[PDB]
């Protein structure tokens, strides 16, 4: 496992998120659930607790975008970047954006599981860099699987930043 | 497929 330079992390365990926009690819309820389950991956093994809000600035602002979408880190059409997220911090820190020039599914088709990409993206949003462990959620490659389970590399990494729940 | 450099800093 790895961290960003200087190991940035959230200075509190209660973290807010907000879904600012949606994709036409999936029902909004499916999108919401995908994100909820992606956060639960991490709250399973840390004292981090993620609360949704529908107004104001959440710690983790979630949105879909295409090409240049307001942060000066443009997406690139279909293929290439699927999504990105910023390391923990104020403002754009923690924010997680998904390239809607990709087809968002739950893993089937010429497309990508929103749950799996979100879980990976949220790893970055929590302060994890890419892992050299190929079986890790934080591996730099997307691999689809029907029954996802957080690897020991991911667990050890995230807990080195936040500890385990008592 | 690669994620590319999807890990950014604020
Ligand atoms: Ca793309
Ligand atoms: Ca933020
Ligand atoms: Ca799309
Ligand atoms: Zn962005
Ligand atoms: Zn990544």
């Amino acid at each position: 496992y790895n961290f960003f330079p200087r190991k940035p992390k959230w200075d509190k365990n209660q973290i807010t998120y907000r879904i600012i926009g949606y994709t036409p690819d999936l029902d909004p309820e499916t999108v919401d659930d995908a994100f909820a389950r992606a956060f639960q991956v991490w709250s399973d093994v840390t004292p981090l607790r993620f609360s949704r809000i529908h107004d104001g600035e959440a710690d983790i602002m979630i949105n879909f975008g295409r090409w240049e979408h307001g942060d000066g880190y443009p997406f690139d059409g279909k293929d290439g970047l699927l999504a990105h997220a910023f390391a923990p911090g104020t403002g754009v820190g923690g924010d997680s954006h998904f390239d809607d020039d990709e087809l968002w599914t739950l893993g089937k088709g010429v497309g990508y599981s929103l749950f799996l990409v979100a879980a990976h993206a949220f790893g970055h949003a929590m302060g994890l860099e890419h892992s050299q462990d190929p079986g890790a959620l934080m591996a730099p490659i997307y691999t689809y699987t029907k029954n996802f389970r957080l690897s020991q590399d991911d667990i050890k990494g995230i807990q080195e930043l936040y500890g385990a729940s008592p | 497929i690669s994620y590319g450099n999807d890990a950014l800093m604020p």
